RNA sequence: AAACUUUCAACAACGGAUCUCUUGGUUCUGGCAUCGAUGAAGAACGCAGCGAAAUGCGAUAAGUAAUGUGAAUUGCAGAAUUCCGUGAAUCAUCGAAUCUUUGAACGCACAUUGCGCCCGCCGGUAUUCCGGCGGGCAUGCCUGUUCGAGCGUCAU
RNA sequence: GUGAGCCCGGGUCGAACGGCCUCUAGUGCAGAUCUUGGUGGUAGUAGCAAAUACUUCAAUGAGAACUUGAAGGACCGAAGUGGGGAAAGGUUCCAUGUGAACAGCGGUUGGACAUGGGUUAGUCGAUCCUAAGCCAUAGGGAAGUUCCGUUUCAAAGGGGCAC
RNA sequence: GAGACCGAUAGCGCACAAGUAGAGUGAUCGAAAGAUGAAAAGCACUUUGAAAAGAGGGUUAAAUAGCACGUGAAAUUGUUG
RNA sequence: GGGCGAGGCUCCUUCUGAGUUCCCUGGAACGGGACGCCACAGAGGGUGAGAGCCCCGUAUAGUUGGAAGCCAAGCCUGUGU
């Protein structure tokens, strides 16, 4: 599916000094949030070059 | 309390003074319905209500 | 010269229906080769020559007959779309041949 | 608080109705996958959000 | 090979059916054939079994035991024959699951509408095998 | 102070129950829904969330009418009872 | 429960005027007269007329309210309409 | 007891289906107090009460609706709840004979030159 | 029956007895990452805590 | 020498990888045209002998009628089924019905189970009082009916 | 076998799998302050030290510093550590019982867990009135979702009498 | 109806009471989580414990499958050598 | 201009072939060996392990019962206001 791994809100949380700048899901109450997303490498994230 | 005297009387032949409601923390209604001297509410449970 | 600058993923049109748009077709024409037999499927048409100096060479199949060549022929221009003639009226015979 | 309205102390009456433990026979039937209440709610864990 | 559009070779979606199935569904899937002697007689071949239906168990660790059918219990697809049973750890006694499958009809439970049944498959395997002879 | 002492002055409601949508969204002073849009008669819908739309979209409910149309279109909306069967 | 308003029950329910009657009924007054004549509607007499209204006299003619609620139900008033 | 069959109140009229279902109202009244007062066997029966309850007032309302369609059979305006259902679009469409209706000229057309039956050798 | 479904009722708590939840009302899912302790730079300027 | 630290091995732990599975996704193809004031989609509240949810249903409430099938349901309890039958079933089909409060939502409102009006019926001593039940009362617009207004144009 | 790797023995285990030639790819990891999950050393370590304070006998119980009764000693000190309410919460209230979990110890106790019970009005509030203000209608804007408008450039209704 | 697609960190966020639990005043955000066994045959009875449980003794083809449940890697830990 | 209309098509419904033969392993054959049978059916699934013949289905002609439509070879009649 071409929204596989987009359907979500996330924003990496800058430069810093504890965790990495990946996009992280926003909100609270729940393990998803903090995680990572949109990459390839990332759970629950889109692939590197979907099939078409 | 009109509807709950009039239906008392129509189905047990029951005759009241006062009628007290509340509603109950469950949702239902509870209705303490003081009778009529003549008439004893302990014969009425026995027989009619069989409350022993 | 690659026009790929406009969001072209959004209108991609694959055509993997090919096969079943075939038979498809097949089955309607044959449901109306029975509707309309025993008629042909299909109504006549006049024989027109190409328009402009590239394809004035080659005729083929036109719209439909015109006025004059249905009344030189003797048929009704009521009677002749009803026995699977086509009429085009905007057409104008020119010429003889 | 005391004075509250009928629609929102009806469904505190839900909830009431709703705050218990599952059936002991649910856990004996067959093919069952349900082993508590996931649903179970407290009055000083989460809030009903009325 | 199937031919027909309207079926399919899908395996998931054989399963989900079997093992969705509702009760007069299972009721034919739950089958058992009939005995020799019973075939001959009434010309057909297999029946949905019931209660108070005759079996012989012909696989499974049970085999070659016979008794009636005390229970039909189509919600996981099993049939209680009457004392094929074993005990608990207390000595109670369980009745022991049989599938259909595995069990063979040496007598029937006869009412009209199984009277009415047998007739009409009896009537049908005649009749396809007039046609195609 | 902004924090901790201040979250203690916490005890009114911006929001109430919708009596259209059932979501604590009813503004107490705007008297509309944040949410559905009550009381304007169209329901409120954007394009720009797809989860939001899908959220309350025709079949996340009971369907207690339009379940039943298929149905009748596949017999075709017929009217009237079998032939020979018991009743009036 | 709520307090009950003054005149809103009893005899000024019980009795109309003749002039409410006949702006209830939506007729003339010979209409009115005829069909009171022709179904037998009575002058009736309140123990107290002022609390039916305030401007009657020893002249104003009385009737029952159930009384013109029947009337409201005769078939002659659309013969009435009809004709006119 | 307590089980009342529709093949017996299919052949009743309007005032002993009343009876029976007073009847039957009445013992779910009394029972529903021997429910909350002891148990056992008992609770089927209020069940099987409360079903055939449901069974009389359906024998009733389809009898009463049956007299409304007869009585409203050979009238212009139904109820709306006799009228039939469909679609609210199929009750706005328009009929089949005014969907059919053709102009005069049509019609002229129609009668003398219509679609023919031929064939063509080949 | 009764002592097996007693008995069913409580190897039903193992798991939230396991992470100490206070019953199964308990489903409360705390910060372990929050974005104010673990992002943004602590400058001259003013602070976000003391 | 032991203890301790480290290394190797066996077993036992911790943990859930690997392998196998799959009533689920994803993509393609074929067929069909059917929501709603005759009150939709959605929301709320209820309904089982013993259920909180999911599922189904609406005070006829895990359901009614009708047609078909033909002996179950099942976790417990309790009843079955004249088995040679107007008939089990958490069965299927589905043309007859029921369908609480709401919602475009429609008497006026609603942060209230608030306040009305019109017409019938019934009960309580009741021409007046009290109570219950039933049927109604939104807006815009169209066709028609009826009642009207205006030296606006006339006739008389 | 130079190698990436391949093969066998032994133990474990339970339902599928491999060799060769072609075809095909979401095909080979130590890093990316990665991504998710799991686990160490630190380490039985830092602490667990504001609000003056506890002690004796008996009972209960497997077990009592933090359960109860009695006996003593103290504290709040009427702007209270008291008796009651508004907001907010929603059953936490009461009785009986209780394994584990929680009460950063302990627990026989508990606002915890389990089953039940409990909120009675013509006079107390809501309901009624209007305030600051908000929303219909007439009508005028706006492509429109809708904006203004609240007395207007509205035919916006009450009463009486009648031979 | 199908596939040279994915095989529970994959594939839709969701194979499970998933747009659920939970968070946010709100617009919105939004998971984790499948597999005992062919059949519960889910351990009678004895004994030690306050209990949880332990040990005998059965059930199973297998408990080296005990509702912490197919297989059971590594990090890390205990015992023995 | 009217009215019949044989016949045909669409949709639901009853029904369909053949081993549970013998031996071995196994807890259980659906495994191995032997002897057969059906096949317009050797697609798929279930059944205590890889089942054409155990069960549901699968292929093909049809064959029971029912409703509503459409097409249609032909045949009766009026005749020109
Ligand atoms: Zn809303």
């Amino acid at each position: 599916s071409e929204k596989a791994g987009h359907q979500t809100s996330a924003e990496s949380w800058g430069t810093g000094r504890a965790v990495a700048r990946i996009p992280r899901v926003s909100g609270g109450g729940t393990h998803r949030a903090g995680q990572g997303a949109f990459g390839n490498m990332c759970r629950s994230g889109r692939m590197f070059a979907p099939t078409k | 309390k009109a509807q709950i005297k009039q239906a008392l009387k129509k189905l047990y032949d029951i005759d009241t003074v006062k009628i007290n409601t509340l509603i109950r923390p469950d949702g239902t209604k509870k209705a303490f319905a003081r009778l009529t001297p003549d008439v004893d509410a302990l014969d009425i449970a026995a027989t009619k209500l069989g409350l022993v | 010269n690659n026009h790929f600058r406009k969001h072209w993923q959004r209108r991609v049109r694959c055509h993997f229906d090919q096969p079943g748009k075939k038979v498809t077709r097949r089955l309607a024409r044959r449901a109306k080769a029975a509707a309309l037999a025993p008629r042909p499927v299909d109504k006549l048409r006049p024989i027109v020559r190409c328009p402009t100096v590239k394809y004035n060479r080659r005729t083929r199949l036109g719209r439909g007959f015109t006025l004059e060549e249905l009344k030189a022929a003797g048929i009704p221009r009521l009677l002749a779309p009803t026995i699977g003639i086509a009429v085009d009226h905007r057409r104008k015979n020119l010429s003889e041949e | 608080p005391s004075h509250k309205t009928f629609r929102i102390k009806q469904k505190l009456a839900k909830a009431q109705k709703q705050n218990r433990p599952i059936p002991q026979w649910i856990r004996l039937r067959t093919g069952n996958t349900i082993r508590y209440n996931a649903k179970r709610r407290h009055w000083r864990k989460t809030r009903l959000g009325l | 090979m199937k031919v027909r559009p309207t079926v399919s070779s899908s395996r998931r979606k054989a399963r989900k059916a079997h093992f969705s199935a509702p009760s007069s569904v299972r009721r034919v899937i739950m089958s058992a054939p009939l005995s020799k002697e019973l075939r001959e007689k009434y010309n057909v071949r297999s029946i949905p079994i019931r209660k108070g239906d005759e079996v012989q168990i012909v696989r499974g660790a049970h085999k070659d035991k016979e008794g009636k059918v005390t229970s039909v219990y189509r919600l996981k697809y099993v049939i209680h024959v009457e004392r094929v049973t074993r005990e608990k750890a207390t000595g109670q006694t369980v009745p022991i699951g049989i599938h259909p499958s595995n069990v063979v009809i040496t007598k029937l439970h006869l009412d009209k509408d199984r009277e009415n049944i047998l007739a009409r498959i009896k009537a049908g395997r005649e009749q396809v095998a007039k046609a195609k002879g | 102070t902004k924090g901790t002492s201040s979250f203690g002055k916490r005890h009114n409601k911006t929001h109430g129950l919708c009596r259209r949508c059932g979501r604590r969204s009813l503004h107490n002073q705007k008297k509309v829904c944040a949410s559905c849009g009550y009381p304007a008669a169209k329901t409120r819908k954007y394009n720009w969330s797809e989860k939001a739309k899908r959220r309350k979209v025709t079949g996340t409910g009971r369907m207690r009418y339009l379940s039943t149309v298929p149905r009748r279109f596949k017999n075709g909306f017929r009217t009237g009872v079998p032939k020979g069967a018991r009743g009036p | 429960g709520k307090a009950k308003k003054k005149g809103k029950s009893g005899a000024a329910r019980n009795y109309m005027t003749r002039t409410q009657a006949v702006k209830k009924l939506q007729l003339s007054l010979p209409d009115f007269r005829k069909l009171c004549i022709w179904k037998g509607i009575y002058p009736r007499e309140p123990r107290d007329r002022r609390k039916v209204n305030k401007s009657a006299t020893a002249s104003t003619t009385f009737y029952y309210t159930k009384d013109i609620q029947y009337l409201l139900h005769e078939p002659l008033l659309q013969k009435f309409r009809e004709q006119k | 007891n307590g089980k009342v069959k529709a093949g017996q109140l299919w052949s009743k009229n309007k005032e002993e289906l009343t009876k029976i279902l007073g009847e039957l109202k009445t013992e779910l009244s009394q029972l529903r107090i021997q429910k909350i007062s002891s148990s056992g066997a008992k609770l089927n029966k209020i069940h099987d009460l409360r079903k055939s309850i449901a069974r009389v007032l359906t024998v009733i309302n389809a009898k009463q609706r049956a007299q409304l369609r007869l009585f409203y059979k050979n009238k212009k305006y139904l109820p709306l709840d006799l009228r039939p259902k469909l679609t609210r679009a199929l009750r706005r469409r328009l009929s089949k004979e005014d969907a059919s209706r053709v102009l005069e000229k049509t019609k002229k057309r129609l009668t003398h030159f219509p679609q023919r039956k031929y064939a063509v050798k080949a | 029956l009764r002592s097996k479904a007693e008995r069913q009722a409580k190897l039903a708590q193992r798991k939230m007895n396991r992470m100490a939840r206070q019953g199964e009302a308990d489903r409360h899912i705390h910060a372990s990452m929050p974005k104010h302790l673990f992002s943004g730079k602590r400058t001259i300027g003013k602070t976000d805590r003391r």
